């Protein structure tokens, strides 16, 4: 019985995991999640 | 020049459904699960065998208990089915899990697969970059919890794509990749996909489409009829291509002299100088207005701005996001990663621009390859040779590329996720071959 | 900028238009990217006359070059 999960909260609770184990990893550079994926903002004007 | 209207309603489909009871139960099954189009198929055939707008729906019909015309081509019978016809594909993912039940069981219904447990074949599936590890957990549920199939991997389409177009799985590229809701660049080493050093752009096609909905909406807000949105695809998907050069041709785009072969004007379907004003050039063409005429209150006037739409993904900062457009993210990968600088390049570099392969449904638009290699060759030092490779359909190619996948055998055997292995480790596993998705760590 | 390779004199042209929308306002003026290429060498001649060689080395005030 899954709820209709939207496509919003999924990025920040993936967001959430992700800095639940950082946190709890350097008390770690991530490799390829949907955050170091996205294209940095240009550079000219 | 006698002006010529422009009707955009699409046809209907009379034969929906076509499936074969004869079939191969160890022959695995290849399924692309497009945001656009569901493409399906087995492995021994070259081309897919069933495409669909993977899209479904719920029709209530009185006394015969409120349940019909489910999953696929059914829904292109009517437009009163095609109307309410949901698509369960949000921007990343997919929403409801019912509906993709419906969907795998409409479609495994047409290869006429007879029962064996719940499925004797392995499954062939494509998987988008970087993705969420709940939608990974929930499609290992979705597989092995539910359809009980033996094999399942997945990968990118793009590089689905790429090992298409260059089967021997070892060689170096550069694929760019523009799919309905996202685009994306990967460079690829050794066949090898550095998805560390790949970018992407939240554009796609989709966006494109909305895009042209609301800069028409805004252009017009007191039109008569409502503009379809299946109909802004189909006056999309005709009048849009890509300029040479932007900035040269917007200074050019609302002249007198332009007006008469750039123009194209559509009609809406129903039942002081105005040459020197370029407003009226840019809201009625070089035609004068004749505001009493029923034809020019519908006449959707068009193509005077048909280069912004698929510009943006070259400029996203057009579209609202604060991204760079691929040709800076092509610029950054080829002249600042790999050990390539700014004058110099890498042998890695040097072979990556000799193979760069464009692939994606919203890559059909007119005018991209040739603006990409003069944008490329703007910045890549003099002699360096750019080529740059195109499909005749770029949007079913990566469906082949799982296909090339399931011919080759010990290719085949690196990236197989078996039930056992997924007992084992749990559904947080990747297995971290070449031709898919990484480790979010190391 | 522009830069001969003989000779060694470098001219300003001026901003690039690819940096125009830094201000919305300023005073650089903003020239194409040139169409041909960065190199390009042609042969030339020079002709010239023994008084304008003799007037070349003889000035009581120097700084012809600036």
């Amino acid at each position: 019985t899954r709820r209709h999960k939207s496509a919003r909260q999924l990025i920040s609770d993936e967001n959430k995991r992700i800095n639940a184990l950082l946190t709890k990893a350097n008390k770690l550079v991530p490799k390829a999640t949907y955050f170091s994926v996205e294209a940095p903002p240009s550079i000219r004007p | 020049k006698a002006v010529v209207i422009d009707d955009p309603p699409l046809r209907q489909t009379p034969e929906p459904f076509d499936e074969q009871s004869a079939y191969n139960p160890q022959s695995p099954i290849a399924i692309d699960f497009g945001s656009s189009k569901l493409r399906a198929g087995f492995v021994n055939h070259a081309t897919p065998t069933h495409i669909f707008p993977n899209a479904l729906t719920k029709f209530r019909d009185r006394k015969l208990n409120k349940n019909f015309t489910f999953v696929g081509n059914d829904t292109l019978l009517d437009q009163a089915v095609r109307s309410q016809s949901r698509s369960p594909f949000d921007g990343p993912f997919v929403t409801n899990w019912n509906l993709t039940e419906e969907i795998l069981d409409y479609t495994f219904h047409h290869l006429g697969v007879v029962p064996d447990n719940g499925i004797p074949n392995p499954i062939l599936l494509t998987e988008r970059l970087a993705t969420v590890q709940s939608q990974r957990t929930n499609w290992y549920q979705i597989l092995f919890e539910t359809y009980n199939v033996p094999g399942v991997t997945f990968g990118i389409d793009s590089l689905f794509s790429f090992y298409n177009y260059n089967p021997s799985g070892n060689k170096t590229g550069l694929v760019i990749s523009c799919g309905h809701e996202d685009t994306n660049v990967i460079p690829v080493v050794d066949g090898a996909g550095i998805l560390t050093d790949a970018k992407r752009i939240n554009w796609g096609g989709h966006q494109a489409v909305d895009y042209l909905n609301d800069l028409m909406a805004l252009k017009y807000p007191y039109f008569p009829t409502k503009m379809s949105y299946l109909q802004y695809e189909t006056m999309y998907k005709d009048y849009c291509y890509v300029s040479r050069n932007y900035d040269e041709d917007i200074e050019k785009i609302l002249t007198l002299e332009n007006l008469d072969t750039n123009d194209v004007v559509v009609e809406a379907p129903f039942t002081y100088d105005w040459r020197n004003s370029i407003l009226h050039l840019f809201l009625r063409g070089p035609r004068p207005h004749d505001s009493e005429n029923i034809h020019e209150q519908h006449q959707m006037h068009l193509n005077v701005e048909r280069i912004r739409v698929p510009e943006v993904i070259f400029q996203p900062t057009m579209g609202g996001q604060d991204q760079a457009g691929i040709c800076e993210l092509s610029e950054t990968i080829l002249l600042k990663k790999f050990g390539s600088q700014p004058g110099k390049l890498s042998q890695t570099s040097i072979d990556m621009v000799n193979n760069v392969l464009i692939t994606g449904g919203n890559a059909k638009v007119p005018g991209l390859k040739e603006r990409i290699v003069k944008e490329f060759t703007g910045f890549l030092p003099t002699g360096t040779n750019i080529t740059v490779n195109m499909s005749s359909d770029p949007s079913l190619d990566a469906w082949k590329g799982m296909a090339a996948l399931a011919r080759n055998e010990e290719q085949y055997r690196k990236t197989v996720i078996s039930k056992k292995e997924y007992e084992e480790y749990g559904p947080e596993y990747i297995k971290e071959h070449k031709l898919g998705n990484t480790k979010y760590f190391e | 900028i522009y830069i001969e390779a003989n000779t060694g004199a470098v001219k300003r042209v001026g901003r690039s238009d690819a940096y125009a929308t830094e201000f919305d306002l300023e005073t650089e003026e903003y020239v194409p990217l040139p169409k041909g290429e960065v190199h390009k060498k042609k042969e030339i001649v020079q002709d010239v006359t023994l008084h304008d060689l003799d007037v070349a080395n003889a000035r009581p005030q120097g700084g012809q070059d600036v």
